[PDB]
């Protein structure tokens, strides 16, 4: 949350 | 401990906004890894993809350093090493580009 999730 | 000053992309601690205020006017794969200003030493990979800066965290626990569970690494420089000739692809789909182009060139 707030950055970038994986896959 | 490895000294992070030395590399081009390290551009030690700086806010989300001043990022995207510096790597908008970059081609895509423009990167630097910096220091978030609300977690003292913990670090981000800022990249420039598709017009907009994507922010992922670097996540330290039990001693590896990895961007995702899938893929851990002893050092911030190795995880750096291996996404500069690996593209993100292969655990974030929405951003298909290796580390190419670090921010001071």
């Amino acid at each position: 949350n707030g950055y970038e999730n994986p896959t | 401990e490895i000294d992070y000053t030395a590399y081009p992309w390290f551009a030690g601690n700086m806010e989300r906004q001043q990022t995207d205020n510096l790597l908008k006017s970059h081609a895509s794969g423009t990167y630097l890894i910096r220091e978030r200003p609300a977690e003292a030493e913990r670090f981000a990979i800022s990249i420039k993809f598709n017009d907009e800066v994507k922010h992922i965290k670097v996540v330290e626990k039990d001693n590896w350093i990895h961007i995702t569970e899938a893929k851990k690494f002893d050092s911030l420089l190795e995880l750096v090493e291996y996404y500069q000739c690996h593209s993100l692809k292969e655990s974030f789909k929405q951003l298909d580009t290796t580390l190419k182009y670090p921010y001071k060139s």
